[PDB]
């Protein structure tokens, strides 16, 4: 049923009716050459260079678009099909600008390609060609546009992938520019994907203006850790420093699209970066010395000091692998103060079940869901490439988007319920207007943001939004698999330190001072020297000078995920590999190695001593770590609400807000995107 | 160990480097067991990892004494590969500089077999011969010799706007010349006898050990690949080939000598008779884009970048073209993926057969016999070391 | 386009099913490819019992042996690809036969029926490592003395694992893991689009 | 499972072929050091052809053992013919290279990847 | 008449690789990803095995990158997962294979943007 | 002192070289020179640069001189071009 047979040349392949004819080449395997055709993007029919021709029919059809009927077959390497090609790359080449040595998408391009295989060995156009004005379109994207074909994938994605509707087509004729009528920037997060999405090289990446050409550039496969949707990202390096960080395509995570922030920050990530181990001298100054020095500078402390002596505030970006070789010592020395700087409510069952923490609905799971019920957090600009979820999804599909929080730019129509926590509890009892709106939902989506849970209150908000998923779940009677209750991070390595069993918050460390702090790649100000014990004897393990490193006796310097093959997990569990593109710099070393190595100095060695042994050591402490790509189906969420229904917490009236609350804001979080000199020139832009 | 001894490396005697060991009781030789290698560079498994056109300067390299007619072979493979064939005039070149690298290659064979001999002035008259067509590949390549003149589409540039009427000058006096060493060699005294009955090679035996070249030829078998299985437009002009009789090393040289001699009536008739027109494929999809064209034509620079940058994109196949190398068959077994880079490449090279038999000829003979023995093989070592 | 000449496609094309006929035992597959070049392809057993009837039958006298290769697809469970070139100096005329060995399962040598193969067959053992059963003297031509490993594999580094240089110390050369101060740049060239099949 | 083999049917009689290969370098190792004017030990020496005859002990299949025989009698040949100067056999001791330590401090103190 | 091993077929030992690089060097068998950059997928097609990416220094005198690591290039391609596998198996080295994504079915029509409902 | 000013500084272990050797670096540097060409005035909207002497120049583009605002600048020969 719903299998029409279709032959794409006599190959009989079925397809469900309403797949376009290029679409049934696809399944047999052919390629129909295609521009302004993008599987994400709406169908627009504006290069035809797909003119396909269905078997005795009088005309050329568009791939792209032709529905394909009941028996028709395509034709795909016939004599007129190949006409139909080399005259319209006659014309897409007829008014180019030739500087394909210019055009940094130079082996990268999609137009001499087609030209290359499917187009014409000479040309006629023995008439001139045309040029448009070159217009900033901002700091990131380097508008050559002399060179558009006029796909208009850009206006596009400019408006169904990401909200921005900004770009648009201007004038008619051969002088028809598709560039910003008056001279606004295309600020937004996702505005980065153009430059990838438009196969012509018109614009492309200022930053990566020209600093290396394809071929060259060897790619490796790895995970995006500046932001907790740990999109897919695949990093291409050239003799050693990385040159791009461009997307790979994860259907679940990041479906071909990374955000603004982590593929401009790779330049934040060659300076101000630490390398050499160095210690406090007697003088007061930070000294380059050599490793066995700085690690007994260390060891010698922590033999002396007990337990509850030594502390770690760990956060950021640090690898699971790091994080247990970090527990596993301070335990050998009896401290279970390992704690991170996002504070995540662990008053009821928290870190214990696995769905308290998490994002159990899927990434995938906002594509099926009805109602979602954002609840203080800015998605945009915490979690970008699972806001573009919930904005696909209120396209395509009919989600009705609920934020109580400010009321704030979403990409979309939401409903701003208000800007207080206690009115959550006024959908608990039924009394707001939208407590039908999901009684009506069969499928509904509660989404509690980290940074609310990062208040005074956040105990009660976790608990108050508890009780209303309850009494949702129950009013909608929604099946189990289905899971309301999801809550999203906005640091890479906090699900997998809450999963290794690191308590989170400092709030331990706050009433009982240690006499050392190993700070983890820590470069918040969660506890400062001023806070801690006179001793204040604290050592900085991690990969940039930001704010932990002048206030550290000693100096270990780390790597940075570029230059490690450590595991991130994101907010729905799914454990993932980042892969080593480029070896860790100066003396700086794997981040797991500093501890075990620290541990052998100081004598409690840990077990492991290859990575392959670390990831045996992750496998005993929690499942997720071992098994990558692997989202974990089942959760416990009716014993947390029990938990919950015995805390009694108070949610303070002030209302919640994301620290977010525009996107400069965003550009510069964390310590790779602090020292981003493109994120510099892009705050300063906004600013 | 019967007094073994390696012939060594180091020797005027041995071309390049040979070591031979072996065992003699005095004078007498009753083993020789060569050994290889000693240029061994990789020129096979290199190419898997260059492109079809960055690849081609490596079979200059393969045996450089002939340094084009090896490009030739690359060249047929690639292009029967593709299916394409080159312009006219492009055949006419690759003939015509394909048989002037074939005097080339017998100037250097029968000199340098001379001097290991001991006879040393014929080297000096025929060197400045060779000097004067050097002159000739440097006027149409730019390099005396490693040209990479002949590519796999045609040749890369028209010839220089007067290289033909010198080509004839040469030719019209080359004879002479020839005729000089004649005087000195082919009747002396001396020459004959240490030459004459030594290293015969029977017809049967010639085609068991794959010798494929004067060497058979030498021994009577009547084989030119140029005439059995045309390639180029070697079919279009006539020339007699040498066969030769009572095959040993002054047999087999009378025919290195008569080829020398038939060369010389080949390139006349390619200075008579070349066509005008292009020498190189239109096909931008496998010949680069004329300098012109890419600087005014997008889509010839887009071909001109994808072919310098990429490459010519092969389709799937293998192939094994032999062509008649001054030494002998020289063929190119090309396996290809689609890709722009080829997968394997051996190189069948006249030579690593003929030393094969230089155990099976070199039997019951003095030192002085080996001696003249590898040079009757002309071996070079890039070609049987590759 | 090349002169293609069908007379040939043909008579080559027939004598492919000839040999396939009176060997039906070893011949797996037969083919006569568009650059108009005829492969027979046989099972290893049949090295010997392939050859020896195109060497010696008046139908088909293949004499010469152009040449003995071992392309190696590694993906084929069977990594060698051995590729024998025949040359009929009479018939005039050039057949392949190509066989598979993996790399501990040796072919039969045929320096019997043709003895130019005696080192091309050392060539294929020093560069793949396919052992010859019954060669008269098997051992490395091209590869250095004391060389580990077999280079033409895919599966080896271009530059390898060992360089020489001469240490005073030792006043002798010396073997140690190569250090390259310029790695071979790896370019990536093969493009994303690909040719609709003729 | 179901392979031809390549000379001994079985690992027994394989190892029987090894017994004769280690004889034969045992005789040979003496012989070396003085045709090659080598500065070894002959006793050295003997210990560096145990040492290869077991660096590849671990080997349980007959047809791997058998082809290492046949490379090692190759090895033989060349070693007991000249064929390989000093300097070809001196490379077995690694006398040149500095050796380097297995212990992870060690690694770690050294390289960035080990 | 053939013999019985159960061994699997493990040849590290006629390969000729040092030890370090047979027990150090983990592969990764992997179907590449796309540029994005590129729409073409002809280079998402045969699955490849790459090894361990290792140091690559600036050189002193030229600055040009250099690296000790002999099997860095080398990057052999498979046309099948279970192929790939047995390479790893039979020279030693260990694999940790990643499954083939690819791009799930979407549904498009032209007519269904032209939808002022939706 | 050279074109990108490549110093290798007092404190470096490579500045050893030049010791009794001179350094190569660039008089006239081309980062001025072009900057020190005149712009070339012209009618048209759109104007060609090919280089200057077409096959021996560089591939030929057309410039869009069409705000005085901006010169338009070939790519290829930084030589500003003024409407
Ligand atoms: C100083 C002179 C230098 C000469 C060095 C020499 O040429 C190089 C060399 O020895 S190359 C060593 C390789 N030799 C093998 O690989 C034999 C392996 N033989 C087996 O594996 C057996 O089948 C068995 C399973 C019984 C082993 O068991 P066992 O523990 O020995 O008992
Ligand atoms: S886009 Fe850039 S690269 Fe592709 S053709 Fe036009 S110029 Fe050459
Ligand atoms: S810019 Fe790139 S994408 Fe937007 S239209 Fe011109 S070409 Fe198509
Ligand atoms: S690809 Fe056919 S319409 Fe653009
Ligand atoms: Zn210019």
């Amino acid at each position: 049923s719903n299998l029409i047979e279709v032959f794409v040349d006599g190959q009989s392949v079925m397809v469900e009716p309403g797949t376009t004819v290029l679409q049934a080449c696809e399944k047999v395997g052919m390629q129909i050459p295609r521009f302004c055709y993008h599987e994400r993007l709406s169908v627009a029919g504006n290069c035809r260079m797909c003119l396909v021709e269905i078997e005795k029919a009088p005309k050329v059809v568009a791939a792209c678009a032709m529905p394909v009927m009941k028996g028709w077959n395509i034709l795909t390497n016939s004599e007129k099909s190949k006409k139909a090609r080399e005259g319209v790359m006659e014309f897409l080449l007829a008014n180019h600008p030739l500087d394909c040595p210019i055009c940094d998408q130079g082996g990268e391009c999609d137009l001499q390609d087609q030209s290359m295989m499917f187009g014409s060995d000479r040309s006629r156009f023995l008439e001139g060609k045309r040029a448009v004005e070159d217009k900033n379109i901002g700091p990131l994207v380097k508008t050559i546009m002399t060179r558009c074909i006029q796909c208009t994938r850009c206006i596009r994605f400019a408006s169904e992938i990401a909200g921005v509707d900004d770009l648009g087509t201007t004038g008619r004729g051969n002088d028809m520019q598709v560039g910003t009528y008056i001279e606004k920037m295309f600020m937004s997060e996702l505005s980065g994907n153009v430059i990838d999405i438009c196969p012509v090289g018109a614009l492309t990446s200022k930053p990566y203006a020209f600093t290396a050409r394809p071929w060259e550039t060897r790619k490796t496969e790895s995970i995006d850790v500046m932001d907790a949707v740990g999109s897919n990202i695949v990093v291409s390096t050239r003799t050693g420093e990385v040159m791009r960080i461009l997307p790979r395509m994860h259907e679940d995570i990041n479906e071909e699209w990374i955000s603004d922030k982590t593929r401009f920050a790779y330049d934040g990530l060659k300076r101000q970066r630490l390398t050499e181990p160095m210690v406090r001298n007697e003088k007061g100054l930070l000294t380059y010395t050599s490793w066995e020095d700085a690690l007994s500078r260390v060891a010698g402390m922590l033999q002396n000091f007990e337990g509850n002596a030594v502390a770690a505030i760990a956060g950021g970006l640090v690898d699971a692998e790091a994080l247990v070789a970090l527990k596993d010592l301070l335990n050998k020395v009896d401290s279970d103060n390992l704690c991170t700087e996002e504070i995540f409510p662990t008053e009821g069952a928290g870190t214990d079940l696995r769905s308290n923490y998490l994002l159990n609905t899927t990434i995938a799971g906002v594509e099926e869901a009805d109602v979602v019920l954002l609840v203080g957090t800015n998605p945009r600009f915490e979690a970008p490439l699972f806001n573009a979820r919930i904005r696909k999804s209120w396209l395509h599909n009919d989600l009705k988007v609920a934020l109580i929080g400010s009321p704030v730019d979403l990409t979309y129509r939401y409903d701003h319920l208000g800007d207080s926590p206690k009115i959550l509890q006024d959908i608990a009892s039924g009394r707001h207007s939208f407590c039908e709106v999901l009684k009506d939902a069969k499928k509904p989506m509660v989404v509690l943001g980290s940074s609310a849970l990062q208040r005074d209150d956040g105990a009660a908000i976790l608990v108050a939004v508890s009780n209303m998923v309850q009494k949702i779940r129950v009013t909608t009677g929604v099946a189990a698999e289905w899971k309301v209750m999801n809550i999203l991070h906005r640091i890479a390595s906090q699900v997998a330190a809450l999963d290794l069993g690191y308590k989170p918050g400092v709030e331990a460390i706050r009433k009982n001072p240690p006499k050392m702090l190993f700070l983890l790649g820590a470069d918040g100000g969660c506890i400062t020297r001023q806070d801690l014990p006179k001793d204040c004897f604290i050592v900085y393990q991690g990969h940039h000078g930001d704010v932990g490193a002048p206030m550290a006796d000693v100096i270990l310097p780390g790597a940075a995920y570029t230059e490690k093959s450590a595991t991130y997990v994101n907010t729905e569990g799914r454990a993932q590999q980042t892969k080593v593109a480029v070896t860790p710099p100066g003396l700086a070393r794997e981040d797991w190695k500093i501890i075990r190595a620290l541990s052998e100095i100081a004598g409690i060695t840990l077990p492991y001593d290859t990575l392959d042994q670390v990831r045996n050591r992750l496998e005993e402490v929690s499942p997720n770590l071992v098994r990558y790509d692997d989202i974990e189906e089942t959760n416990y969420f009716q014993q947390a609400s029990e938990l919950a229904k015995l805390v009694n917490q108070e949610v303070l009236a002030d209302p919640l807000v994301p620290p977010q609350l525009t996107i400069k804001d965003f550009y510069m979080t964390d310590s790779i995107s602090r020292a981003s000199q493109t994120m510099a020139k892009c705050v300063k832009a906004v600013t | 160990t019967n007094m073994t001894l390696n012939f060594g490396p180091q020797h005027p005697a041995a071309h390049g480097v040979l070591r031979l060991v072996l065992e003699l009781s005095g004078e007498m030789v009753r083993k020789c067991d060569p050994h290889i290698g000693l240029l061994h560079r990789g020129t096979e498994k290199l190419i898997e990892y260059k492109t079809y056109l960055q690849a081609l300067p490596y079979f200059d390299r393969l045996d450089y004494v002939s340094m084009m007619c090896n490009e030739q072979a690359y060249s047929i493979a690639v292009e029967k590969l593709l299916n394409i064939q080159p312009p006219p005039r492009a055949q006419w070149i690759r003939v015509l500089f394909g048989e002037i690298t074939r005097i080339l290659n017998h100037i250097m064979a029968v000199t340098t077999h001379a001097l290991d001999i001991g006879a040393m002035t014929p080297f000096f008259w025929m060197f400045e011969e060779r000097e004067k067509m050097f002159e000739f590949y440097e006027r149409v390549s730019g390099a005396r010799m490693h040209a990479a003149y002949i590519r796999p589409g045609g040749v890369h540039q028209d010839l220089p706007l007067g290289l033909l009427d010198d080509i004839y000058e040469f030719s019209k006096n080359f004879s002479l010349r020839i005729d000089e060493v004649e005087e000195m060699l082919t009747n002396n005294r001396i020459w004959r006898n240490r030459t004459v009955d030594i290293g015969v090679v029977t017809a049967e035996d010639a085609l068991n050990y794959g010798f494929s070249g004067v060497m058979l030829r030498g021994s009577g078998i009547q084989w030119d690949l140029r005439k059995t299985q045309p390639y180029d437009v070697y079919d279009q002009v006539e020339f007699d080939v040498p066969i030769g009789s009572r095959g040993d090393c002054y047999d087999r040289y009378l025919c290195r000598v008569e080829e020398m001699r038939q060369s010389l009536r080949i390139i006349e008739q390619c200075l008579n008779k070349m066509p005008p027109g292009e020498i190189k494929v239109d096909d931008a999809k496998v010949s680069p884009p004329k300098r012109a064209e890419m600087k005014t034509s997008m889509e010839s620079l887009i071909h001109h970048f994808k072919l310098y940058t990429e490459g010519y994109q092969v389709p799937p196949g293998a192939t094994y073209t032999a062509i008649e190398a001054p030494k002998g068959e020289f063929g190119v077994y090309l396996v290809s993926d689609g890709s722009s880079r080829p997968y394997r490449c051996k190189i069948k090279a006249p030579g690593f057969a003929h030393l094969a038999g230089l155990d099976k000829m070199s039997k019951g003979h003095m030192l002085a016999d080996v001696v003249a023995i590898i040079g009757t093989q002309d071996i070079v070592f890039g070609e049987i070391d590759r | 386009v090349r002169p293609r000449s069908d007379v040939t496609h043909k008579q080559l094309s027939a004598f492919g099913e000839y040999v396939a006929e009176i060997l039906p035992k070893y011949v797996q597959q037969v083919q006569v490819s568009c650059l108009d070049e005829l492969e027979i392809c046989i099972h290893p057993d049949g090295v010997i019992p392939t050859l020896t009837f195109l060497r010696d039958h008046t139908n088909a006298q293949f004499k010469s042996l152009a040449d003995l290769t071992a392309v190696d697809v590694p993906t084929r469970q069977n990594r060698f690809e051995i590729v024998y070139n025949l040359l009929s100096l009479r018939f005039n005329s050039r057949i392949r036969v190509k066989t598979y060995a993996d790399e501990l399962t040796p072919i039969d040598s045929i320096v019997s029926v043709h003895i130019a193969a005696n080192w091309y067959e050392r060539e294929v053992w020093d560069m793949f490592g396919v052992f010859f059963f019954n060669h008269p003297d098997l051992r490395r031509i091209l590869t250095d003395y004391g060389f580990e490993g077999h280079p033409f594999r895919k599966d080896f580094p271009l530059t390898g694992y060992v360089e020489l240089r001469y240490d005073d110390e030792v006043k002798r050369v010396v073997a140690e893991p190569v250090e390259l101060a310029q790695e071979f740049r790896k370019f990536d060239l093969n493009s994303p689009w690909e040719a609709f099949p003729a | 499972t179901s392979v031809k083999p390549i000379f001994s049917r079985d690992l027994n009689e394989a190892k029987r072929r090894v017994r004769e290969l280690y004889r034969a370098w045992y005789r040979e190792v003496p012989n070396t050091v003085h045709l090659m004017q080598l500065d070894i030990t002959v006793k050295q020496g003997r210990d560096k052809v145990r040492e290869m005859f077991m660096k590849n002990a671990h080997v349980t299949d007959p047809r791997v053992v058998d082809l290492l025989v046949i490379k090692g009698k190759m090895e033989l040949q060349e070693t007991i013919k000249v064929w390989k100067q000093r300097t070809h056999v001196m490379r077995f001791f690694h006398e040149t290279e500095t050796p380097r330590p297995k212990d992870f401090l060690s690694k770690f103190y050294m390289g960035h990847d080990p | 008449q053939l013999i019985t091993v159960d061994e699997k077929l493990d040849i590290t030992t006629l390969t000729g690789v040092p030890e370090e690089h047979i027990k150090t060097r983990k592969v990764r068998i992997f179907v590449p990803a796309r540029n994005n950059m590129q729409s073409g997928v002809n280079n998402t097609k045969k699955w490849k095995m790459e090894f361990d990416t290792r140091e690559r220094w600036e050189n002193p005198l030229m600055g040009w990158a250099s690296t000790a690591d002999p099997l860095s290039n080398m990057v052999l391609t498979f046309s099948a997962k279970e192929d790939a596998i047995a390479f790893a198996e039979k020279n030693g080295w260990s694999y940790d294979v990643e499954e083939k994504k690819v791009p799930k079915p979407k549904s498009k029509s032209y007519g269904a943007n032209f939808s002022w409902n939706k | 002192i050279t074109h990108t000013g490549q110093v290798y500084d007092e404190k470096d272990y490579r500045r050893v070289r030049f010791v009794d050797r001179q350094k190569e670096v660039n008089e006239n540097f081309a980062i001025d020179l072009i900057a020190q060409q005149p712009v070339n005035e012209v009618e048209h909207r759109i104007i060609a640069c090919d280089g200057g002497g077409g096959a021996l120049g560089h591939p030929k583009v057309y410039i869009n001189l069409d705000k005085e605002t901006k010169t338009g600048t070939c790519g290829y020969c930084g030589l500003q071009f003024k409407q």
